[PDB]
RNA sequence: GCUUGAGUCUCGUAGAGGGGGGUAGAAUUCCAGGUGUAGCGGUGAAAUGCGUAGAGAUCUGGAGGAAUACCGGUGGCGAAGGCGGCCCCCUGGACGAAGACUGACGCUCAGGUGCGAAAGCGUGGGGAGCAAACAGGAUUAGAUACCCUGGUAGUCCACGCCGUAAACGAUGUCGACUUGGAGGUUGUGCCCUUGAGGCGUGGCUUCCGGAGCUAACGCGUUAAGUCGACCGCCUGGGGAGUA
């Protein structure tokens, strides 16, 4: 549930918070955490890759099972988790014989809910199967491109795949941009859609909201010299150029995908 | 909608016999039964505005047979608002 | 110069203009004749006898093919069809059944505004 | 005059097509009470039946339609 | 609507059938009223307008039409 | 308990494989509280429209009093099933005899 | 105390009453392909527009969104706003039959609360068709209009706000009484269903008229007649439903 916050002060007055109630409030399962060093935006060059990095509060990494490989063994969900590494929450899941792991948490979730993967399993939410037995029209969630490579889409908070159509071997999806994908039939997929749907309606309310989500400021390149920027100088406010990044390339409309490899699985692009 | 199972139980449960139908007491306790199963209904659906108008109508009436009930003997109508669970 | 013997008349016709396409049955077109393809133009061109012409010259379109029997389907409102259908034949064919296959809508989408003048 | 007045039937059903294409017209289109002299109820039953035949392709819903 | 002319038929009672087929199916009124969107208001006050006159002329056929005039 | 008519048109390769799937849902049903009273096969006939670019459906009708959950699961079985192209559940009054 | 008003229960009925979820068919647009070719569209006439980069036509297929032809009705239901494919789940009310039961529990209602078309606003989706704004072509003395070709918000959905309409039978609610006729819709009883019938009795509704009323028009058993209970409202026109 949304909550807006009551205005006593400014960096309070324009937040809005979503409260989750379920989540487990105490320390996640400790033998699915790692560390999660950071990097700051900097490789191993130790230069600066990515800019608007750095800081942030220190998290530890969950192990999130992505692959589901565990079929027809069914498992009970034992409690959501928040997750740092993610948009969506985590649910603790509790397989028969003993084992415990982290999965997405779909949108329809809670305690005591029985989901178990395989080709045999279900159609209800969190159940995964492989994409011949899933109907068309149906809503799925961590959609392998590969099969056994674990699930590459449709993974974030409120996000989901529309199955389209399926021609034989290969079935075609409508991703969440818009656009149209084929992809192996052989590859597994997990009903429902992703839950916390709520994540979109959070505003942050203050800077230092964003500086300990690790972003450190955005410079607009306008404000800068011309050595700095292609948009820098000017006596007062002059701009005079076509906006381009801070190494010349067109921005605002100019189209950069080069792949030529995986343009047979492209049917409809983004729009 | 108070199966007839239900308005049977009710009143052999709160009437002077079987056949004892329309005292006030027994339609206080219908009137009960079927608010608390609407309190059920309306958890879902929220905009049921037609159905409430019923369910609104049903509240008033039972609350002008509790009025009658307390002016004419208040002794079966302390009993009636312990047993029957409600305040007012 | 691919010959067939019967074939699918389609008479659209509108309020400003009919046009006669005459397929094969499998759909595929052997030649179209309008009533503005020929002269007729304007207020001429919703008349009767535009269809009457556009009829006479889709009957020459197709000499090359040369069809003994048409299936006539007639499609929308307007001053076409019966006088099109009555000159098709007095070009030389043998109509072999009619249809009327116009679009009726069961209240699908909306239509445009009503005109004041 | 009405026959289903005068059979009494409580519910028509919309199992048996041959009443029901009776009632229709060649373009499948329902016909109307005014020349059947249906009564009104059964006129309701009627059309209920023959839309719950199409949906289940006992009945066509226009006679052109490929 | 779906017309088959059989064996030993003409051309003009074909035609004339053909006709009195779109007459009993009644596709150009149902054409017609289908290229502008007449308003709610205007259905119900069409509906309305030729019902008052459709039996306010049947009743002065009932009776204000039977009685002579010569 | 309640009374419901259950007609659905299965494939016409898919005809080979109706006996046993009655009794399955019937299994559904009687297996769990329910009673069939009628369970009239009509066979294969001709639709009078090409559902999914096919004609002549093989069609069965089913008349059973049974509570609401049984029907339920008989109706997501019946959806996600690619034997059956369409399904009909109707709430009647009472149970029925004759064909 | 009583059963006559008001209610409760048993049995049925008819219903676009409501909320949630599915699903079907017709059509419009778009996309991809096949045939085929010079017009299409539009108008009072045109032009803008589309089209030899292959349109319009035509066929196979796909994808979307919205609305549900026929039935369809001076029909129905709802307090009003309003509600129209079909199915299921949850649910409100009205009516009829014969009984039983409580026994005046009633009527109306200032402030109060709730619902309340469309347009509009907020946030998040969706977007076929239509379409304010907008653009272009005309018409014209002019045409920031009507007509044409396009076209965005909006219309659709979820959750909130707004709280207004010629929200109108321009007719507050409840109860009583007072000549008739033709209908419609939905129950129900009796007689021989002796034949697609008759004789009755209930609810709702449509038209025409009698007395009476009314300035007249008209209303007329569903009153604007004859009365009673409570409420709201009016006091010349404009200024003004404005400051």
């Amino acid at each position: 549930a949304v909550v807006k916050c009551k205005p006593t002060s400014p960096g309070r007055r324009h937040v809005v918070k979503v409260v989750n109630p379920e989540l487990h409030k105490g320390k996640p399962f400790a033998p699915l955490l790692e560390k999660n060093s950071k990097s700051g935006g900097r490789n191993n060059n130790g230069r600066i890759t990515t800019r608007h990095i750095g800081g942030g509060h220190k998290q530890a990494y969950r192990i999130v099972d992505f692959k589901r490989n565990k079929d027809g063994i069914p498992a009970v969900v034992e409690r959501l988790e928040y997750d740092p590494n993610r948009s969506a929450n985590i649910a603790l899941v509790l397989y028969k014989d003993g084992e415990r792991r982290y999965i997405l948490a779909p949108k329809g979730l809670k305690a005591g809910d029985q989901i178990q993967s395989g080709v045999d399993a279900a159609i209800k939410p969190g159940n995964t199967l492989p994409m011949r037995n899933i109907p068309v029209g149906s809503t799925v969630h961590n959609v392998e491109m590969k099969p056994g490579k674990g699930g590459q889409l449709a993974r974030s908070a409120g996000t989901y795949v529309q199955i389209v159509a399926r021609d034989g071997a290969y079935v075609t999806l409508r991703l969440r941009s818009g656009e149209m994908r084929k992809v192996e039939a052989d590859c597994r997929a997990t009903l429902g859609e992703v839950g916390n749907a709520e994540h979109m309606l959070r505003v942050l309310g203050k800077a230092g909201a964003a500086r300990w989500r690790g972003v450190r400021p955005t410079v607009r390149g306008t404000a800068m010299n011309p050595v700095d920027h292609p948009h820098g100088g000017g006596e007062g406010r002059n701009f005079g150029k076509h906006p381009v990044t801070p190494w010349g390339v067109q921005t605002k409309g100019k189209k950069t995908r080069s792949n030529k490899r995986t343009d047979k699985f492209i049917v409809r692009r983004r729009s | 909608s108070l199966s007839t199972e239900a308005t049977a139980k009710i009143v052999s449960e709160f009437g002077r016999d079987a056949n004892d139908t329309g005292s006030t007491e027994v339609q206080v306790a219908l009137l009960t039964a079927q608010i608390n199963h609407l309190q059920g209904h309306f958890a879902e659906h929220k905009k049921d505005h037609h159905s409430r108008r019923g369910l609104l109508r049903m509240v008033s009436q039972r609350r002008k047979l509790l009025d009658y009930l307390k002016r004419k003997d208040v002794a079966r109508y302390t009993q009636l608002i312990e047993r029957l669970g409600l305040r007012r | 110069r691919k010959q067939v013997s019967d074939g699918v008349a389609h008479i659209h016709a509108s309020f400003n203009n009919t046009i006669v396409t005459i397929t094969d049955r499998q759909g595929n077109a052997l030649g179209w004749a309008t009533a503005g393809g020929s002269g007729f133009r304007g207020s001429r061109k919703s008349t009767p006898f535009a269809a009457q012409v556009a009829a006479e010259r889709c009957a020459d379109a197709v000499k090359e093919y040369g069809i003994k029997n048409l299936e006539v389907m007639v499609k929308g409102p307007g001053p076409g069809r019966e006088s099109t259908i009555r000159a098709l034949n007095a070009a030389g064919f043998r109509i072999t059944n009619i249809t009327d296959v116009t679009p009726i809508p069961h209240n699908g989408c909306r239509p445009p505004k009503k005109r004041r003048v | 005059f009405c026959r289903f007045t005068a059979e009494g039937v409580q519910e028509i059903d919309y199992k048996d097509i041959a009443t029901l294409k009776n009632y229709i017209t060649e373009s499948g289109k329902i016909v109307p009470s005014r020349i059947t002299g249906t009564r009104a109820k059964y006129q309701r039953q009627l059309a209920r039946a023959i839309k719950r035949a199409r949906y289940l392709s006992l009945l066509p819903y226009t006679d052109r339609h490929q | 609507p779906v017309i088959k002319v059989r064996e030993n038929e003409p051309f003009d009672v074909a035609l004339r059938r053909f006709k009195r087929s779109c007459e009993k199916a009644g596709v150009l009124a149902e054409v017609r009223r289908r290229e502008f969107y007449e308003k709610p208001t205007t259905e119900r006050k069409r509906a309305k307008a030729s019902a008052v006159k459709r039996h306010a002329k049947k009743l002065a056929r009932e009776n204000a039409r039977r009685t002579r005039l010569y | 308990m309640r009374h419901y008519e259950i007609v659905f048109m299965v494939h016409p390769d898919q005809s080979e494989q109706v006996p046993g799937m009655i009794e399955r849902y019937t299994a559904a049903i009687t297996g769990a509280e329910g009673k069939i009273h009628r369970l009239e096969d009509w066979g294969r006939r001709q639709l009078a429209y090409p559902i999914n670019k096919l004609h002549k459906a093989h069609y069965v009708l089913m008349n059973v009093e049974a509570p609401q959950e049984v029907i339920d699961e008989l109706e997501t079985t019946f959806r996600f099933n690619d034997a059956v192209i369409r399904s009909m559940v109707m709430r009647t009054k009472h149970a029925v005899t004759e064909a």
